RNA sequence: UUAAAGGAAUUGACGGAAGGGCACCACCAGGAGUGGAGCCUGCGGCUUAAUUUGACCAACACGGGAAACCUCACCCGGCCCGGACACGGACAGGAUUGACAGAUUGAUAGCUCUUUCUCGAUUCCGUGGGUGGUGGUGCAUGGCCGUUCUUAGUUGGUGGAGCGAUUUGUCUGGUUAAUUCCGAUAACGAACGAGACUCUGGCAUGCUAACUAGUUACGCGACCCCCGAGCGGUCGGCGUCCCCCAACUUCUUAGAGGGACAAGUGGCGUUCAGCCACCCGAGAUUGAGCAAUAACAGGUCUGUGAUGCCCUUAGAUGUCCGGGGCUGCACGCGCGCUACACUGACUGGCUCAGCGUGUGCCUACCCUACGCCGGCAGGCGCGGGUAACCCGUUGAACCCCAUUCGUGAUGGGGAUCGGGGAUUGCAAUUAUUCCCCAUGAACGAGGAAUUCCCAGUAAGUGCGGGUCAUAAGCUUGCGUUGAUUAAG
């Protein structure tokens, strides 16, 4: 409530965030045609480093 | 909303109309009458000032002891 | 306000080569962040874009709570003849991209 | 003004300084995660930052 | 700086979203807005607008673009020239309820009747294919006391979850 | 003396009017108990320089308000202009800033004053002017929330009935959590609301997958072994993605899909809708979210540059700064903890979890392992963790076994209260918190009345978020232990 009258109410805001997890070996040139294949705004990738 | 304790006015300044600060004589000859301030960026550029017994640059804000 | 000149110039010389600035509505704040090298406060970059609204130079609107600014026509060429320069110097809102 | 005792009081530690993000309610805030908004205004911004209802 | 962890992540392009949503309601609030998409890139970054009008969102060389993208620049802490807004033309401008409740806002800041303005934003959604749509009209009317008015036209759901996406509020 | 009184039909509301249904915000049957006692907290009152303020089932642990100052409006006092822009004069032969000394004051406020330098047209004054407002008015309003209202209701079109308001539709019944269905029919055909739907809870020895999760197997290491053997027992000891010097998914994580539908069998009823148990089964009512039409002169202008009008505008209701109050006590009221023991309390052992948070553009200060100093609170160095990567298999409490105490206002109770020690911080004093020793009050099961709830449910029991520098007797989530009574 925007105010403090009311009568006792609780709304549950939850956010669920879900995540997944792939390796490579591979060299890291290509990694460049990982990423730029989709525009796709409802992902968030990440890319490891390729120091090994 | 009355206040009879007369809360006090604005700072009115020096307003005094005289500088006259370099005395000419001997057709032309240069008086600093107050010493300049010694400071590392104001070498004869202002003046230090003068109370009647100590000096104090208003700028620098460095000061000449109480003699 | 105060005005301080050298610093006018300093707040000047950015609002023209740009048509933005970004102030936020806090006073107490001690630093400018876009300018952030002649020691400016950000009270004064509200109190000069208010003398740029009101004599019908510049205008703005209200962010969440920040302060968002574009120039008008007026406010394009008084500000190159305030600073003295010529109708070669241009604001970045002519043309800037390709 | 006068430099030396304006702005003199800690604004730190406490709800002097703990403002909303949004336009500075100072009654009642969200320190969680960033968000810091004022609590009347998290359902003016729920469906927008990703705090759907109950599901 | 060093990077942050990734709750924090999430309510800081949350809050990004929601940032230049209330900025451009507040500018293009006269050019039918209607929402924006935002695209993250590693590269120059990408926004679109959904405009009913993709004129005056234009500048003459596109001016109301480059100055509408400084500031989005130069409050976040984007880099030098890291992202680019693109005006768009929404589809059935009668359909997405944002638009034309900032187009029936001209309409009743216009200067015209309540009645007028109502039933003529109606009727255009209606044969806009629309399936259901409704108007409530709150505050202060005609007198002193304000009484609303409703226009509720055709079939609506209200309950369950498809009153998340059958419907669009404004 | 007065503009209605009076007639008849209609919709609502009401009746200590009849019929029929539902609810633990209702009862019966029962437990937990509050009201009794201590206390923490909230409201009234009184008192005060002020004890700022809103609200009196739907107010009274509420303003996500557990205030030391900030926040803060209220009180006592000191500064600042942060009164844009337009009008004229004062501005070049002396407009406007700043500041050391000192009697200045709460004050290293140049506030004022004596003295006197600096700043550079920025301004100051005069007048019209925005402006800011936790200033009024929620009975001028927007948004939102609350409620009758979680109960089953609401509506057109089109016909029929009626001068007409309106009505049938929306029904006698049977049934249902339910206008939910059947069927009955001047009504027929539809929309919401219910349901469906989303989440969640439960079975997937099926499917896909695992150096941030594991299991099993093995080689090594170490102990034990009647005896002395080990394919024996123990190991969260080590290693098997490091370029193979092992596979695999039961347990962990999810992802899709499958799964229950009242399907089967009987008794019922118009063999209609359906109800009653039984058999298979993980499960034969998982629990909440959203939630109609029409409304209340419900609350909030103190979240909001949502806001109309009024008020106030530099001797300011603007705003900074220090102190006081928001906490004061012959009294009453409401939530809530501890109790009032022996089913207990001590002391020492033994012990098992889930939910989740964590280093910042601003704002600088987080979770903590370990090591070493302290009888405790603590202190220093060393690290890890932006996290299934570290805290961490979260060794929680209750419990359990082992000893001490015996119905004693007692080792039950720990209020009250003295002194000392540390941590927090700009500041602990009117006790922030934590620790120690000492002090040891009522309180011996509770008047009239009243709440909450029926399956992992009430309850005992702890942990975790939120407010957070210090902060939980509050709230919101979590798991453990776990019920008596009910199907009306
Ligand atoms: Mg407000
Ligand atoms: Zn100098
Ligand atoms: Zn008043």
């Amino acid at each position: 409530t925007p105010c403090g009258e009311g009568s006792k109410t609780w709304d549950r805001f939850q956010m669920r965030i879900h995540k997944r997890l792939i390796d490579l070996h591979s060299p890291s040139e290509i990694v460049k045609q990982i990423t730029s294949i989709s525009i796709e705004p409802g992902v968030e990738v990440e890319v490891t480093i390729a120091d090994a | 909303y009355t206040t009879p304790k007369k809360n006090k006015h604005k700072r009115k300044k020096v307003k005094l109309a005289v500088l006259k600060y370099y005395k000419v004589d001997e057709n032309g000859k240069i008086s600093r009458l107050r010493r300049e301030c010694p400071s590392d960026e104001c070498g004869a550029g202002v003046f230090m000032a003068s109370h009647f017994d100590r000096h104090y640059c208003g700028k620098c804000c460095l000061t000449y002891c109480f003699n | 306000m105060l005005m301080p000149k050298k610093n006018r110039i300093a707040i000047y010389e950015l609002l023209f080569k740009e048509g933005v600035m970004v102030a936020k509505k806090d006073v107490h704040m001690p630093k400018h962040p876009e300018l952030a090298d002649k020691n400016v406060p950000n009270l004064h970059v509200m109190k000069a874009m208010q003398s740029l609204k009101s004599r019908g130079y510049v205008k703005e609107q209200f962010a969440w709570r920040h302060f968002y600014w574009y120039l008008t026509n007026e406010g394009i060429q008084y500000l190159r003849d305030y600073l003295h320069l010529p109708p070669e110097i241009v604001p970045a809102t002519l043309r800037r991209s390709r | 003004g006068h430099q030396q005792l304006y702005w003199s009081h800690p604004r730190k530690f406490g709800q002097g300084s703990r403002s909303c993000r949004v336009c500075s309610n100072r009654h009642g805030l969200i320190r969680k995660y960033g968000l810091n908004m004022c609590r009347q205004c998290f359902r003016q911004y729920a469906k927008d930052i990703g705090f759907i209802k109950l599901d | 700086a060093v990077q942050i962890s990734k709750k924090r992540k999430f309510v800081a392009d949350g809050i990004f979203k929601a940032e230049l949503n209330e900025f451009l309601t507040r500018e293009l609030a006269e050019d039918g807005y209607s929402g924006v998409e935002v695209r993250v890139t590693p590269t120059r970054t990408e926004i679109i607008i959904l405009a009913t009008r993709t004129q005056n969102v234009l500048g003459e060389k596109g001016r109301r673009i480059r100055e509408l993208t400084a500031v989005v620049q130069k409050r976040f802490g984007f880099p030098e020239g890291s992202v680019e807004l693109y005006a768009e033309k929404v589809a059935t401008r009668g359909l997405c309820a944002i638009a034309q409740a900032e187009s029936l806002r001209y309409k009743l800041l216009g200067g015209l009747a309540v009645r007028r303005a109502c039933y003529g934003v109606l009727r255009f959604i209606m044969e806009s294919g629309a399936k259901g749509c409704e108007v409530v009209v709150s505050g202060k009317l005609r007198g002193q006391r304000a009484k609303s008015m409703k226009f509720v036209d055709g079939l609506m759901i209200h309950s369950g979850d498809p009153v998340n996406y059958y419907v669009d509020t404004a």
